[PDB]
């Protein structure tokens, strides 16, 4: 729906970044297919089969741009945010550990 | 006034026998007098954050306590000097040592004490008179451009007991003495003000006077006002040099301050090398820009305290002249590098991080930074006024706008001069994005524009509508090729191009286009918009049947008019005076109205 | 092709050969200096002056409530005098009463040119104040001037800052 | 933290004492002979505190207690008007202005809604721009032209004032400022510009009796 | 000089991992160097990291195993780590600690410098001008290195980043339209690569102008931190005091960053972003910015830091914090390597912001800027046409597209592909560029002014 | 009252960030206020947030810059921050600390109330059953406001949320077809925002019923977390002791949250999300829940805690935790603003959690609930149609889809768009609703019973 629903991880970052690059490359390659079909279509204007191919290719390209990538980008941004949140709680615990150690040392003096 | 070093854990030095110390006070640690600040205090011990390297500091070393917190020295000699982020003259350190390095523990006074300044009293004050904070009791003649007005330091007042006679005094002498409740204060020409404290004003006023930069774009469409705050993206290919030079060279401000925060060595060299070579005509004479400029230089390898403090050092210098009644324009070369320095210190202090690793108070620090800008009514009986503008740049890693520093900045600044790199690749300068850029002072300046120019406001409204429509038509043109397209849309497309080509685009390397006076900017736009309206009417009133006017017909019919419109940018203000330029523009208006008339 | 590589190895090793020879010259000079200091300690009054100084510097660096001076057995008569003088001078300079003893049971190896070692009360802190150690300390810290004096200044060095 | 405007409690009342002492000094500077009786009366409530030794501190207490006219905004406007009168008479110091015109110009200022943004203020700012430049100027055609025209400008202001708009004074302002901003290297333009004034001036001897 | 006898302590409060905690130490300094003597006669080095009263805490350079708290003695030098520098050390090979490992003598010093040094006063910094040619066409005719800039090479693990660095050392020099030296420091290098650098530099005759520092992967991790400080300390001496131009190559800064994180842990500091110290930014700037030109002197220092991208992610703090404070990037790819192209440098994502000043009349050749701009556009277009070919086929291409496809194939084969032992000077690189550009008729070379074409295009 | 003399201490133990730690304090009291004087005469105040034995931790409001360790003089008031309150605070302007800044005198108290307040006994709290007519169709129709309801406006930087709040202040009345006392807490804002509201309140001619509290961007960040309580404390006096209907508006609550986060970090408290304290919810409830009617008294407090959403992130802790506490939100966005739609209120993600009881027979009109629910269905579907059409194209839509696209386009310009001074009644708003609903055939209006369609739809 809004996200691919992959649990936040560094593994998820790598997969999502590779998935995003793939989607962007496919968008550009399909756009080039559409442009080639459009030029031939306009030059002719075995005609109706080009009109169907253009509408089908453009619909797929539009979905990548309006559905699939936005969804990948939201997922990636979610992953990054949640990973920084995990870093913080680790920071908190480590800081308190360092302070508790100093407190123990003061007691020993 | 001395304490002792108890121990060193790295850049943090623990002092003992230092009971008499205040938080964020200053210390000079060790025999090299290392600069640092006191942060945590406990008993008679203090925790000192040292800005410079602590290698060699011993247990038992002396620490000299300095009563004032991080402060800027304000007085004659401030102009023309290049300072470190903590107010250390770099041009004196390199010249008094013959070295290429900034000495560790270097201790050079911010303002030299060997200069005999020409000081003239106000000639209105007498012994026994009453003086209050912000009052001016004499002026130092520095150079031909900026008079350095000597103000009574804020939070000081009393009866005048001594006034120095006219003469040559250095910054170590006593110029004025005043007595408050029996306590006599001896004042020199230099005052000290904590850099994190805001200098008081009588009142904070609305900003209504435009900032008259020399560019047609970033003025006509996206106005800035004296005392206002804007942001400028800082990317290699954005062409930020144009704004920096145009703002410092031809602005209607009095004093320019350029603040580096923590840039690449070679980038700081470019700024330090370029600025001294810039000049502007003033009273008919060509003067160096450095006679009315001050610059703070910080590279990425400077002490983090200086890189973080640089931004506040700059604005403190800005307010200092603000209190003189001058209009001051400060540019922060990169506030993102400042935020990086700020995050580094938060990390060094083991503070809990917040959004994207930045301190929880990032927003509070930026908000209080920009709030210090604005037009004010100054302190002191002279009832003078002045302003500080901020044109600080942002350069987030990756160029994204999600970084808390750029997001927070955009929620604070009222004007955004969004620049682009695509425009630079197309050789279109200044590289202004147009669709992203905005200005929120359009209403604030409505009173000025109505009073002095009248037609500017409807022109800029139509101009943005025409440019936006060109963008809106982009999809139609791509899918049509301007065939199944309205003739009225062809007018929009081609006229919008005319605007982009011969108005919003400006060539600063040409002697005639170095500076476009406002009256010329509105002249150029007025004729282009007047043409637009005439072309729309020519088509619309004849588009019914039988005999209609088309864009191709207009181009063929009055091609000389389209040429004259493009030629308007070549009216050199240096040779063709205000009356001549308006006269020629009036002739174009007549030529146009008659050209369309022949079509009906 | 291989001839060029062979020449590279010959030139690089030749550079090391002359550098090693130069380092032997420095080593031989230091060894000669040690022999000349040996000639000095063969004196009596001049050596006693060295001991007076060396003991004072040791005491001032250690700053402990109790100190033990260890020396070569044959030098005890001279060290005894050096400590007797160093004590009232130390007390005046530092305003601290330090009990300074001489070790009569343990002595420095007889092969040391001269000098003393100073230990604190518990023998856990020692001052390396022997004559040979001091010479190495000074010779190394001053070595840049030795290089120039013997072999000439660096003709390509224009700025000393 | 009373923070009355931009000032705290001590700063607010300190600025009030300053403005009162300032007005007293300005009034003696503008009218040392006490000729302008109507103008002095408008300031009597702050001049009554003059000619007394309060060592600053006792007049400051009078402000805190409420005996002085301690409204900061009223003093700001009233002080501005008086010191703008000083600029009017000071910037034309080589000439004397008639007493009736001094009072007339004063009344026109007092009636203005916002004097700071007036054309009166701007015209004085242009005058000071032109007269400050000449304070330390080398001999040269341009500077002799500017000085000759400035003495005429000061002579006329002494007679007409500034609020009483006059095309003659306005045109002289434009010509002086246009020359002032003119390139120093260009000689022919400043030569013809000065000559244009001298021959177009309605009179025959524009500088006769104005300058030595 | 100090001329103060050294104190040796046997008072040890305890030992905890890499740290030895001493007691009763007289007026200890921070960063003071000390020497340990263990009961077995073994000598070890260390440096004081904390001095809390009389409790000095020293980090031992080597391992702390074998150290007791009863007999081990600690001699204090009374000073900090200062490196002996001279001109003669050029042509020598040193380890991270500054000791010779080439069977030569210890350096006979001309001076001693604090390896931390001082920042260069920006008021006297001179904007970069002339070019230092590398001999590698992919980075001379496309993204040249100005004489004073700092441009990093980002590489993934497994790519030949060390072979390129070695090639630069053998081939780099001045344009030559005796005063050029290279200081090369490898941090965390494994034994096999350390041999590679040492043997390759000696055999090809380049050593006379190279000062080589090798810090091996199994060497003390603290020594890895000073290694780049010694390299720059030497570079500053050679460049600014001896009036010559020094190229400094810092290899595997990612291994430095890892060693730095270890030092932070030794200090019990709370880790920052992705585990790295919060001061990593200023630490990298401290090293990187000790370079450039200075007013009044004819010397200069340039840098080519080389960084391995963890997980090949340019976002990682190491390449991100580096690039954020450097001027452009070279950027070594993987696809070019798998295609067996050497050097595997991808010109489309690379950038040298100072190239505008590096090249031009009086520095290289008049047409340098024009050839670079046209080649970049032609390569980018050729890649675009190649992508189209994969969709529409060869028969669907027009003549102009075929010219861009031919350019792409011959550009990579002739211009980018070089070999490790062919030294292409800047003028031959430009001439090779023209050989590729003359594929196109004049009318398609839109980015080269007509004046340039008329002079250079024919023949 | 407190008759015993106050004690003054010079016993400051140490200072750590914003916290000044005192020792040797006699019987420390928790949450008592301390006044302190700096060596230069500066007066500052703070609150004891912790006591232990003879020690006490004072959080200083103005800040700890310049606080000494030997000369600092502190005195303990002996009570909690109780503040003077009086009815005649209306027409006064205060700073964020409760002090006057309008050149008037200090408050001549009728009583002293605890700034912390007290929770209202839920047994005496009376459920809100009165509607406020905001005049904005986007609110009065689809998200009605009750008197005593808590409705913040969720906004984003640059959007006109300050103009909407100002508009509401003037044209907010009753649907009983009344003078609200407004308490406006301007915290974390610039001068222009505070001057905008101050001028608007005078322009509206209502200043005699307006009490302002200013705490600007250049004021201390610690005072920013008591200012809301100062505003609410006055509101409670007026509403529950003087039976005045009060409207309390708190400006960007995000500056409160950030000031709170600063305190949480300073005290090393357990974080929750984005660094905010794990107790942020409880602290927000302390502020927000000071609202609503109380049985047996004719007063009320209505809150509008407007807040800026960080990066338009609707899930950011600030809007998230607020959304859990308040009775819904208005929510504006950039998609409407970028099209010059005012007010830019997006109804889809919005709700009013008292609307179901404040509308209908006896309140507005019996069809109110039915019109609102169907408009929500039609608006949301129209948005779904755009999401589809963006990919499939307009030609891929059928008549069932075009009806929702027509509705969506006419809905935004006829129902939502009004203008800063367009004041519509709730009855006109519903009539407008029907004008949009009649775009659809009866069979598609599936949220409305036939007992309503048969009466209203025919027109």
């Amino acid at each position: 729906k809004d996200r691919i629903e992959i649990f936040p991880s560094r593994m998820a970052q790598t997969i999502m970044k590779a998935r995003l690059k793939g989607a962007q490359t496919g968008r550009n390659l399909l756009k080039k297919k559409s442009d080639a079909l459009t030029l031939r279509f306009r030059q002719i204007l075995s005609f109706v089969t080009l009109d169907e191919a253009i509408k089908i290719t453009n619909r797929r390209v539009n979905a990548i741009e309006h559905v699939i990538i936005p969804r990948i980008e939201r997922t990636l941004a979610y992953i990054i945010t949640e990973l920084d949140e995990r870093e913080r709680e680790e920071f908190y615990r480590l800081k308190k550990i360092q302070e508790k150690k100093k407190i123990i040392k003061e007691k020993s003096e | 006034t001395f304490g002792y070093v108890h121990g060193v854990s790295g850049p943090v030095v623990t002092a003992c026998d230092m009971a008499g110390a205040a938080m964020y006070e200053l210390v000079r640690v060790g025999h090299s007098e290392l600069v640092g600040e006191i942060i945590r205090l406990e008993g008679d011990m203090a925790t000192i954050q040292v800005y410079e390297e602590t290698s060699g500091v011993s247990v038992g070393d002396p620490v000299l306590r300095t009563g004032k917190p991080l402060s800027v020295e304000l007085g004659p000699g401030i102009m023309g000097a290049i300072f470190d982020g903590i107010q250390r003259p770099l041009s004196d350190i390199s010249s008094q040592t013959q070295s290429i390095y900034i000495p560790r523990g270097v201790n050079v006074s911010a303002l030299s004490r060997d200069i005999k300044w020409e000081f003239i009293p106000s000639k209105n004050l007498r012994v026994g008179s009453h003086i209050t904070g912000g009052d001016i009791y004499g002026i130092v003649n520095e150079n031909s451009l900026i008079k350095h007005k000597i103000m009574l330091p804020p939070r000081s007042r009393g009866s005048v007991t001594y006034i120095a006679p006219p003469g040559n005094y250095d910054a170590s002498d006593v110029v004025l003495e005043l007595e408050f409740e029996g306590v006599k204060e001896k004042l020199s020409m230099v005052q000290v003000w904590p850099v994190r404290q805001v200098r008081p004003v009588t009142e904070k006023l609305p900003a209504n006077h435009p900032l008259l930069t020399g560019q047609r774009v970033l003025d006509a469409l996206f106005p800035c006002v004296q005392g206002g705050t804007t942001a400028i993206p800082g990317a290699f290919g954005c062409g930020k040099t144009v704004i920096s030079q145009s703002l410092s060279k031809y602005s209607n401000s009095d004093v320019i301050i350029y603040v580096g925060c923590g840039e690449r060595g070679n980038e700081m060299s470019e700024v330090l090398r370029d600025f001294p070579e810039l000049t502007m005509e003033v009273d008919g004479k060509v003067e160096s820009i450095m006679k009315r400029t001050a610059l703070v230089a910080n590279t990425s390898n400077m002490p983090v305290a200086a890189r973080e403090a640089s931004i506040y050092t700059g604005i403190t210098l800005s307010e200092y002249f603000r209190d003189m009644g001058y209009h001051v324009s400060m540019m922060a070369d990169s506030t993102s590098r400042w935020a990086e320095a700020l995050r580094e210190i938060s990390g060094r202090l083991a503070e809990m991080p917040a959004d994207s690793g930045y301190p929880a108070y990032l927003g509070a620090r930026l908000a209080s930074f920009y709030e210090r800008a604005g037009r004010v009514k100054c302190l002191g009986n002279p009832e003078r006024e002045g302003s500080v503008s901020i044109v600080g740049a942002v350069s987030p890693p990756g160029g994204d706008f999600s970084d808390p520093v750029t997001s927070a900045t955009l929620g604070i600044v009222q004007v955004f001069w969004g620049l682009d790199k695509k425009l630079a690749q197309r050789k279109h300068f200044p590289s202004v994005n147009w669709l992203i850029s905005y200005s929120k002072y359009m209403r604030a300046l409505d009173e000025y524009y109505d009073k002095h120019f009248t037609e500017f406001v409807p022109l800029r409204t139509k101009a943005k509508e025409i440019l936006q429509e060109e963008e809106d038509l982009a999809e139609i043109v791509q899918l049509v090729g301007k065939a199944s397209l309205a003739e009225t849309d062809k007018i929009t497309l081609e006229v919008a191009k005319l605007i982009k080509d011969d108005f919003l685009q400006q060539n600063g390397y040409t002697p005639y286009d170095r500076f476009c006076p406002f009256y010329k900017t509105v002249g150029m736009l007025s004729n282009m918009i007047s043409f637009y309206d005439m072309a729309r009417r020519a088509v619309e009133t004849t588009a019914q049947s039988d005999n209609k006017i088309t864009w191709s017909i207009i181009r063929e019919h009055m091609g000389e008019i389209l040429y004259k419109l493009s030629s308007m940018k070549f009216k050199d203000p240096v040779k063709d005076g205000e009356a001549k330029i308006k006269a020629d523009y009036a002739q174009l208006l007549e030529d146009m109205q008659n050209a369309f008339r022949s079509l009906e | 092709q291989q001839k060029k590589i062979q020449m590279s190895n010959l030139m690089n090793q030749a550079r090391l050969k002359v550098l090693r020879a130069r380092d032997d010259l420095i080593t031989d000079l230091l060894n000669e200096a040690k022999q000349r200091l040996s000639k000095v300690v063969k004196d009596t009054t001049r050596y006693q002056v060295l001991l007076d100084g060396l003991v004072l510097q040791g005491l001032y660096q250690l700053l402990e409530p109790r100190m033990i001076v260890r020396c070569r057995k044959q030098d005890f008569p001279l060290v005894k005098a050096a400590v007797q003088k160093a004590i009232p001078m130390y007390k005046i300079a530092t305003k601290k009463d330090v009990d300074v003893q001489i070790d009569l049971e343990a002595y420095l190896p007889e092969d040391i040119a001269g000098g003393v070692e100073i230990y604190n009360g518990d023998r856990k802190i020692k001052v390396s104040n022997t004559l040979e150690s001091r010479l190495d300390l000074i010779a190394q810290q001053m070595m840049p001037e030795v290089r120039g004096a013997l072999f000439g200044a660096n003709a390509n060095r224009k700025f000393l800052d | 933290g009373i923070k009355m405007g931009g000032l705290t409690s001590e700063q607010y009342h300190s600025q009030v004492v300053g403005k009162i002492g300032y007005i007293a000094r300005c009034m003696q500077t503008i009218d040392p002979e006490n000729n302008l009786k109507k103008i002095r009366e408008d300031y009597q409530d702050v001049l009554i505190w003059a000619e007394k030794n309060y060592r600053f501190e006792e007049i400051l207490e009078a402000s805190k207690s409420g005996k002085c006219p301690n409204d900061l905004d009223a003093l700001s406007r009233r002080s501005l008007i008086l010191q703008e009168l000083l600029r009017l008479v000071s910037s034309i110091s080589p000439f004397k202005m008639k007493l009736d015109l001094i009072e007339s110009q004063y009344e026109k200022m007092k009636q203005h809604v916002n004097l700071w943004k007036s054309d009166y203020h701007v015209k004085l700012n242009q005058l000071n721009q032109l007269t400050d430049y000449l304070k330390n100027a080398a001999p040269t055609p341009k500077n002799n032209f500017l000085r000759a025209m400035t003495s005429v400008l000061q002579m006329q202001i002494a007679q007409y004032g500034i609020t009483e708009d006059n095309e003659g004074i306005n045109q002289l302002f434009k010509l002086g400022l246009h020359l002032l901003a003119m390139a120093n290297e260009k000689i022919d333009e400043q030569y013809h510009l000065f000559k244009g004034y001298v021959k177009d001036q309605p009179e025959e001897s524009p500088f006769e009796g104005i300058l030595p | 000089y100090l001329s103060q006898p050294r104190l040796t302590y046997k008072t040890v409060s305890g030992v905890n991992g890499p740290l030895v905690i001493l007691d009763h130490v007289k007026f200890p300094r921070y960063a003071e160097i000390v020497h340990l003597t263990l009961p077995d006669g073994t000598k070890r080095s260390g440096q004081v990291l904390e001095v809390s009263g009389s409790k000095a805490v020293v980090q031992v350079f080597e391992g702390t195993s074998g150290i007791d708290a009863k007999k081990t003695s600690c001699e204090f030098t009374g000073d900090i780590l200062r490196t002996p520098v001279s001109e003669d050390m050029l042509g020598r090979v040193f380890n991270g600690s500054g000791k010779p490992i080439d069977r030569g003598p210890v350096v006979l010093a001309e001076d001693f410098l604090d390896i931390m040094g001082q920042p260069i006063n920006p008021q006297c910094r001179i904007y970069p001008e002339e070019m230092i040619q590398t001999g590698i066409s992919a980075i001379d005719g496309m993204n040249s290195i100005a004489r004073g800039q700092k441009i990093p090479i980002f590489s993934a693990a497994g790519l030949p980043h060390n072979e390129i660095a070695a090639q630069i050392c053998r081939q780099a020099g001045l344009v030559k339209k005796e005063n050029f030296a290279i200081v090369f420091a490898a941090m965390g290098v494994n034994m096999e690569t350390a041999r590679f650098f040492k043997s390759d530099f000696e055999e090809n005759g380049s050593m006379d102008n190279v000062c080589l520092f090798l810090n091996l992967a199994n060497d003390p991790t603290i020594e890895r931190i000073i290694t780049p400080r010694l390299a720059l300390t030497t570079a500053e001496f050679l460049a600014y005091q001896c009036e010559k131009h020094v190229l400094v190559i810092l290899t595997d800064m990612s291994s430095y960053a890892e060693a730095l994180r270890e030092v932070s842990a030794a200090r019990e500091e709370v880790p920052g972003r992705r585990g790295f110290p919060g001061y990593m930014y200023t630490d990298l700037a401290t090293i990187y910015e000790r370079a450039g030109r200075v007013e009044g002197r004819n010397g200069s220092i340039t840098q080519i830091p080389i960084l391995t991208m963890p997980n090949d992610d340019i976002t990682h703090p190491i390449p991100d914090l580096t690039g954020y404070i450097t001027e452009g990037q070279i950027y070594v790819d993987r696809q070019l390597h798998n295609r067996q192209i050497y050097p595997p440098i991808n010109v489309l994502p690379s950038l040298s912001r100072l190239m505008k000043s590096a090249i031009g009349e009086g520095m290289t050749r008049k047409d340098h800027a024009d050839v670079s701009n046209q080649l970049y556009a032609c390569y980018a277009i050729g890649k675009d046409v190649q992508a189209m070919k994969a969709v529409v086929g060869e028969e669907a291409l027009t003549s102009d597209d075929l010219l861009y496809l031919e350019f792409l194939q011959k550009f990579e084969k002739n211009f980018i592909t070089q070999g490790p032992y062919e030294n292409r000077t800047v003028y031959e690189t430009l001439d090779i560029g023209w050989q590729l550009l003359r594929i196109f008729p004049k009318e398609m070379l839109k980015r080269i002014p007509q004046s340039t074409l008329s002079e250079f295009y024919p023949r």
